[PDB]
């Protein structure tokens, strides 16, 4: 050999009940001192109550199940409501085009927020009715239109041909349409945080909008409309809902403390800074 | 026998007589990208020493009233050294690094500072003050280079997010009894195996005063806070010409 | 190892005892350059005091590394880090840290 | 080159100024060759 | 199966329907620094593909009436890609390279440079004219960079050296009426394992028209030549900042 | 294995004699053709007197040796002559530092430049006498004065102690002086051309004269005198000849077609540009 | 485990727990002397634990501006307990010695002190300042005894030679950061087996302060130096009357 | 201050390539240092003066 030059200390464990507690007695000696810590090393105490009292023992059945992120997040909770009026200012064509972006709604996303990365499979369900509650005998179709497919432009658009996209077709008296859809991003998993620009080239003022935008979360339109040619006499009012499963999820992060603004960043109110914890009086009384 | 240190990689060696161990973010080393993840196919170049070694920037001066800084990366490198270069040349880049804040006071000073980790560190703004201006943080704000940046509400990290949850994240403390340096090692993380060093930034290093420095009137009171970093298993793929943005 | 004399000045030699140590001290302003010369053993300098130049003056050539070892010698109350290095032949003295 | 990584710190009651003592040698890979009288000494006047 | 060719070096490829074969200086291959030869200490740093690729230099125009240009190895690199910026950030460099001079007509015109490859080429200056002039090149002259520069006195290769012995180098002709192009692989060559790629070229490559350009009137009368190289084995140590010269 | 990509045709030859010659016959036949060479190649006719002509067979003796590069180097030239004037514009001091440069002399500089490099030590023949040819008792003293070491200024310097430099003490009347010495670069091997410069730095035109200077080369000063504190009334010239042994060359070159004008360069007098080869009148014409 | 020390000879026993190691002087140990190498046929007297004990010569007072002291062997002891005698009763002497020089002051001090050990520490003049004067040191001077004497110019060590170059002989700094004392074990030296303890010193012991000793005003600024030293293998023969000189 | 040389060498403080190092220690031995032949003294015996 002419160039000599040129030649994870963590692992899962199932967990299925709390950790018991066995019995200890009294220590009295030096050298030894499981109370104190060095919180600067980075890591947790490792400190137990055996060490700190005595305890008695406990076989400690309780179940770590429920708090399985899979049982956290596969409950189906609001993502969007899509309305389609009969008079007014919004749509009154019959159809609607609605950009996927599931960050509209506060309760499930702040759930979401809490990891870095997620990848998932997802449950849709569309509940419909007219804006009072009331239901009717309307026949509507929903299509998946991907990135790069021509969106309708009217309630007769060829594009409602949907020989090719997905399509679903109901009654507003039907129970409600479900169907599952994959994980359908270019990368290997969904990120609710992207600190970077979606392009090369100069970053003006007139384009930071493009900050934290990353197309790897952009999964397309989803159009709605009113099966026929004529307008329907009735107003529409559609709530979808996401049920994740067979989830993953990649690095935790502080929850949000400030009220959410926009969907596509996060911006506070910087005059009503909210503070984590309720206050008091004195740091001395309750 | 885990306060005294040394780190040496490539032509450099940091030494440190009062550390308090090293945190491996995630429990993971640094390591190339295996072919069963990767997707480009070109065949990458892996420069070793004259790429992965310790790199120091610009020193901060912590005051008795300093909000806190934070730098990131790969921005602060990408016009650095031999990094630099590859950086700018290359499309796709990947790469570890080992972080080491410095910082040395006297025994009778005091005051604690948190170094943490945070991946995809996206930073928000004050909504102008009301909260109905939709306005974004500057190209200067999001990548400050090698001098990094000031935050302005650490309290919610410039982003809507409690601090006091950030130990949630990679992090050591250096409080200044006890240590003078915090030492964090990460790995690659990304939804991609390689990605632009340019237009994404895989994470975010704070330093935030959580207990403020204090000391006596006629005590040294420029105390200074030094950032070196090491890349580790550099990787990069896509060459062409240079393109610094 | 023999002492290397890096505070050579022209205003030490009536008092040379003062070419043995260099000072270090308080600072303002962060990344100050405390001191600078030339690593060559058998050239004219600092070199000259430690007998590793002066003996090195009597051979025509040399190879090998070098290794210099820098002593603290200030209270022990006080602390600092410094950064110390060796650029290799090219570059003229580095301008900043 | 010598550069301040941090600074000198010190607390109330002790110098703001020391110094540094440099110690220097080969390592075990040095050599010498082609031996040569020296500059460092001469006879200027005539020893007595 | 001799005539025609295909060199692929990192992400280019060079192809040939009508070569002469291929030349290997004085029958050696270009190798990486074994530890016996080898002397100073610390790891090297070897890029690979970022650096051992095909670089296409300036085009020239051989005309009726040409003297002859020379490029200087590795000055013509020194600031070009990746190679470039390793050779700035090292004090030391070694390489050998692949040379491919091209240059295609018709089979109506005809021509024979002579493509050479003179080792250590020191250049000399006329003295004034009469002799009693010490005179030296400029650095323009030594070192032309990229453009490579033109022969004033191609018969004495600008050296007081006869060009009828030029051939006792590493050599290919490119005779138009039979291939257009020409390729030489160069070893490392010094009487040093490494040295400054700034500092010292090792040697000089001539493309001379020892065969005049000739063709009738209406036909294509822009003849051009290209040099395309690649470094091979390309080696850096002694890393610091950044050095133009 | 997680990242698979992570993993001379010449040979001596003893021929003390040249090669014996074959006899062949006729040759009458397609495909074969050894006349026709390929000169673009690069390389030279294989071509050889039978494939060309009906030969007949030569036991061939003739002996390879004297052109071994031993035998054409080994052989004592001039390469410097060192005067000593009692009175007139040269050194009447009686010393002369004389800074070792061999390429002072034409014959033996020319065949040296045949080869870019080369390594070898070296015998030194010292053949001392008077301007007119005549001796004299005359005591001389030769020093070698390596890089670095002080020169000597005067007939008496200190240097002349010689006290670790190596000297030779030699009456004008004894035989010529000869010592051996070794090869004693830095680098590898001596260079007769180095196509660069000494140091770093801008190359300005002031400071032209670097070009082509290899300390490398440099070995120092060559410094004599008469020993003695009074003068001498005799007039020295110093003939050196060197004798090149245990030789090793590496890449031959062009060999010198112009006369030589300077020690340090490869200039020559452009007003006139010598012919390699003597001219005639015509092509077709003795 | 090595800041810590104890020694203990004769009646004696000296404690620090602040040392930096010891050092052999050349890595020997004393030892008497055998019989290859005797010459002097009469049986010597080897009086053991009254003479190889540890004596304390008188303190000196480390100011700001001293110089530095030095002390020449065994010149020092020839006028104390039995050692003294013993010395003075014999024509012939030989032996080794512990030397512990001692200096604490506190964590706010800082100044070091170079502890050397020179054989055959032959002085020099000045020559009258111009040079033209052949002066000699008086007795006082090369034999200064118990008191021990201050050097004048101890860059050249009063001898013409560089301090700079002082540790090439066995030697210890007292650091005050680090260490409050310094240890030296000295074999005995010299071209014969015996020697007259009061013609001849086979070495002086050298204790200079090459980092001047500092100290805000308010804190202890009496910083004493004390020598403590012990022969060892103590020999002597030639027995007669007693000689002072 | 132990009164030791450092024992640092070059493989502690940064990364190595391996050397094979053929360079020869016997010109530094004190023999060849010393055993060349050097003045020691000038005896002068005039006929004058
Ligand atoms: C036949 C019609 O039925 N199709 C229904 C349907 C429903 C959802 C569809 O895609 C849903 C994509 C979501 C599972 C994930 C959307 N994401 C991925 C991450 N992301 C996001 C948003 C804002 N900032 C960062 C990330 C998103 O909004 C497509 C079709
Ligand atoms: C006791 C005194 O005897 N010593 C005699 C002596 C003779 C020659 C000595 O060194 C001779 C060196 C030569 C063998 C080689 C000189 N070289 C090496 C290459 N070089 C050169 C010159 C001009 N351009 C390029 C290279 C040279 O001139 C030293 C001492
Ligand atoms: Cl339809
Ligand atoms: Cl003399």
């Amino acid at each position: 050999d002419p160039i000599a030059d040129m030649i994870s200390l963590t692992a899962l464990q199932v967990l299925p009940t709390a950790a018991n507690t066995e019995a200890s007695s009294h220590r009295l000696g030096t050298g030894v001192v499981p109370a104190l810590q060095a919180a600067e090393t980075g890591a947790s105490s490792n400190a137990s109550d055996k060490n700190l009292i005595e305890t008695r023992c406990v076989l400690n059945h309780h179940s770590t199940q429920e708090t399985a992120i899979g049982n956290f997040f596969s409950r189906a909770g609001l993502v969007s409501i899509i309305t389609m009026p009969t008079t007014g200012t919004q749509n009154t064509d019959g159809y609607v085009n609605w950009d996927i972006d599931l960050m509209g709604y506060a309760q499930l996303r702040r759930k979401c927020e809490l990891f870095t990365y997620m990848r998932f499979d997802a449950e849709f369900t569309f509940v419909v009715a007219k804006p009072n509650g009331e239901l009717v005998p309307q026949l509507l179709q929903y299509m998946y239109v991907p990135p790069g497919a021509p969106k309708p432009t009217s309630r007769d658009s060829f594009a409602w041909q949907t020989a090719t996209n997905p399509s679903v077709f109901v009654k507003m008296t039907d129970p409600p349409a479900q169907v599952s859809v994959p994980f359908m991003s270019p990368a290997s998993a969904y990120q609710w945080f992207y600190d970077g620009y979606p392009t090369f080239g100069e970053h003006l003022q007139a384009n930071d909008l493009d900050y934290g935008q990353c197309p790897n979360n952009m999964m397309g339109t989803f159009s709605i409309r009113t099966v026929g040619t004529e307008k329907s006499p009735h107003s529409i009012t559609l709530r979808v809902y996401m049920r994740i499963k067979h989830v993953r999820a990649w690095i935790p992060r502080p929850l949000r403390n400030q009220p959410y603004l926009f969907k596509t960043n996060p911006n506070y109110k910087g005059n009503d800074i909210k503070c984590t914890s309720t206050s008091r009086d004195k740091i001395t009384t309750l | 026998s885990d306060r005294v240190a040394q780190l040496t990689i490539g032509n450099s060696t940091i030494t440190t007589q009062e550390a308090a161990n090293i945190v491996i973010a995630y429990g993971e080393w640094p390591e190339y990208c295996p072919d069963t993840d990767a997707t480009a196919v070109d065949k990458p170049t892996r420069p070793d020493v004259s790429v992965n070694r310790f790199f120091t920037l610009d020193t901060k001066s912590w005051a008795k009233d300093s909000k806190g800084w934070y730098w990131k990366f790969p921005d602060v490198l990408t016009e650095v050294g031999v990094f630099g270069q590859n950086a700018q040349f290359h499309y796709l880049y990947r790469s570890g690094f080992c972080v080491h804040v410095q910082c040395n006071a006297s025994k009778f000073h005091q005051g604690a500072l948190l170094v943490a980790v945070l991946p995809e560190y996206v930073l928000g703004t004050i909504a102008g003050g009301t909260g109905n201006e939709n306005s974004h943080p500057p190209y200067a704000t999001t990548q400050p280079g090698q001098v990094g940046a000031v935050l302005t509400h650490p309290y919610v990290l410039d982003a809507g997010i409690p601090l006091s949850q950030l130990t949630v994240c990679p992090h050591q403390w250096i409080n200044l009894r006890t240590n003078n340096c915090a030492t964090i090692i990460v790995p690659y993380m990304n939804t991609v195996p390689f990605d632009s060093a340019l237009n994404h930034c895989n994470f975010g290093l704070l330093v935030i005063p959580v207990v403020p420095l204090d000391f006596n009137a006629g005590a040294t009171s420029e105390i200074p806070i030094t950032v070196t970093i090491a890349p580790m298993c550099a990787e990069f793929a896509g060459l062409r010409q240079a393109v610094k943005q | 190892e023999t002492i290397l004399e890096v505070n050579n000045l022209k205003t030490n030699e009536t008092t040379p005892m003062q070419r043995l140590c260099f000072p270090v001290s308080v600072q303002s302003k962060t990344g100050e350059l405390c001191a600078a010369f030339r690593a060559d053993p058998g050239r004219d300098g600092p070199w000259q005091s430690t007998i590793l130049g002066q003996l090195c003056r009597y051979y025509t050539q040399w190879s090998g590394s070098l290794e210099v070892t820098f002593m603290f010698a200030g209270s022990f109350m006080a602390t600092g880090k410094m950064l110390i290095a060796y650029t290799p032949p090219g570059g003229n003295v580095p301008a900043d840290r | 080159t010598i550069w301040y990584q941090t600074n000198y710190v010190v607390p109330i009651g002790a110098p703001t100024t020391a110094y540094i003592v440099a110690l220097a040698a080969a390592q075990d890979n040095f050599t010498m060759k082609l031996c040569k009288d020296t500059e460092d000494i001469e006879q200027t006047a005539n020893i007595q």
